[PDB]
């Protein structure tokens, strides 16, 4: 074994088929040992349209399975190897073989399609062109999804999930809704990678306009979003948490589906979760909740966020630490007067004012406004000494002072109007 | 708008 | 959430 290419070439040229056969098994050994397949040696030698017609060749199934394995992998590369086998003719091939009565064919050829669309919005719509949705979801039109084989269940989702995946543009929306029934069953389903793809092809679909993520909505999956967010396995919440983070970006009443599901009750988990990337998610996903219905900013009250939002607001990492100071801002510009008051007995004004000494200036921004804010419903209730004196405690009052010297425009003005307006006599 | 989507960009 | 997947000998 170990055939050179030559060797392979030779083999592949006669007009013998058993020596066709040898000559692609080597070339897929050649393709699927673990460390650099000779890629570039294979697409050089000329092979690609010739291993595209093997796949037509109905009779001998093996060569048609050998050759759909070396085209997977020769797929896999780079977007100029994935486009040599695209101009190959590969696509029609594939999508043919999804009838194979042989499975493991089928299967293959999924896979093979999985890598092409994978490559991007273009090589994504040329295999939707091609007509590979319907072939692909009548392999999934069994009624009960446990007997289809476990790894070609897995694949099917994955090259689904691949089939939603990516922008500019978007996925064509024929594509999309005719797609999303069967990507419910699949976020039902029981198998862990089955739930992880269904949910990263939901998160790619709410990846959008808001009229995208009303097509999602309206088929009724974000009460399983939000079973699948309390999951144990960081690969499914990574992408569950992603698909509830695009679903609250959306309308009020968006919003409301994914707390009326109850993803509140999470929250104190994933904004403590010793993932950094889950905590971030889930505290930017916090900051375009409080940023909605003063009635939505009461639900995140009765759960008993807010005092985690603080805590991340005190112990995270800088990056969550934006994040956080956002929902603040949002909180307080949005709030009740009696919200706000709720928000300064958890303690927000400590945690705040230490971030005035971060170097990055969007946020100084974002916390002089949640401070303007709560200053203003101060106003309402005439305690604007019992806030200012509050603010003095926690060392801020150095620290808005030391803000006029601070080179951008905005930071200046704000700081200069809190200090004459609440900071004299 | 209040919400934003582009925390990607806002990087 | 690989966009791409190549197909390994079975070892």
């Amino acid at each position: 074994v170990n055939w050179s290419v030559e060797d392979i070439v030779k083999g592949i040229n006669s007009n013998n088929l058993e020596s066709q056969l040898q000559a692609t098994q080597a070339a897929r050994k050649l393709l699927s040992r673990e460390k650099q397949p000779p890629i570039d040696n294979i697409i050089r030698a000329g092979l690609i349209p010739k291993f595209v017609s093997f796949l037509g060749k109905t009779d001998c199934s093996p060569i048609q399975f050998e050759s759909a394995w070396a085209l997977t992998n020769i797929a896999s590369g780079t977007s100029e190897q994935t486009k040599a086998v695209v101009d190959g003719g590969a696509i029609p091939a594939f999508i043919s073989l999804l009838a194979s009565p042989h499975a493991h064919i089928s299967e293959q050829a999924v896979w093979a399609l999985g890598n092409i669309a994978g490559d991007g919005s273009a090589f994504r719509d040329l295999v939707i062109k091609h007509g590979a949705i319907d072939p692909l979801l009548a392999l999934l039109a069994v009624p009960d999804l446990s007997t289809l084989a476990c790894g070609y269940l897995r694949n099917l989702t994955w090259t689904l999930s691949n089939l939603c995946r990516n922008k500019n543009p978007a996925p064509p929306l024929d594509a999309v809704e005719q797609i999303l029934p069967t990507l419910v069953r699949l976020l039902h389903h029981n198998d862990p990678e089955v739930l992880a793809d269904s949910c990263w092809a939901i998160s790619y679909l709410t990846d959008g306009p808001n009229e995208r993520i009303e097509m999602v909505v309206k088929k009724g999956v974000v009460p399983q979003l939000v079973k699948l967010l309390g999951a144990t396995e960081l690969p499914i919440v990574t992408p569950a948490l992603r698909a509830i983070g695009n679903i609250v970006t959306g309308t009020d009443e968006q919003t409301q589906k994914v707390i009326d599901a109850g993803a509140l009750a999470v929250f104190p988990s994933l904004l403590t979760n010793p993932k950094t990337n889950i905590q971030k998610e889930a505290t930017w996903t916090m900051s375009n909740i409080t940023a909605g219905r003063q009635d939505q900013i009461q639900q995140v009250v009765n759960h008993g966020l807010v005092p985690f939002l603080v805590g991340v607001l005190s112990k995270a990492d800088f990056k969550t630490q934006k994040e956080a100071a956002w929902a603040i801002t949002n909180y307080t510009s949005g709030g009740t007067v009696e919200q706000i008051v709720y928000l300064v007995h958890c303690g927000i004004i400590e945690p705040l004012m230490n971030l005035l000494s971060a170097k990055d200036t969007k946020i100084i921004q974002v916390i002089l406004d949640a401070i303007s804010n709560i200053f203003q419903a101060a106003e309402k209730l005439g305690e604007t000494e019992k806030l200012s004196i509050m603010i003095e405690e926690c060392g801020g009052l150095d620290k808005i002072e030391a803000l006029q010297r601070h080179e951008n425009e905005s930071v200046y003005k704000a700081s200069l109007n809190l200090i004459e307006k609440y900071f004299s006599v | 708008t209040n919400k934003k989507m582009r925390r990607n960009r806002f990087k």
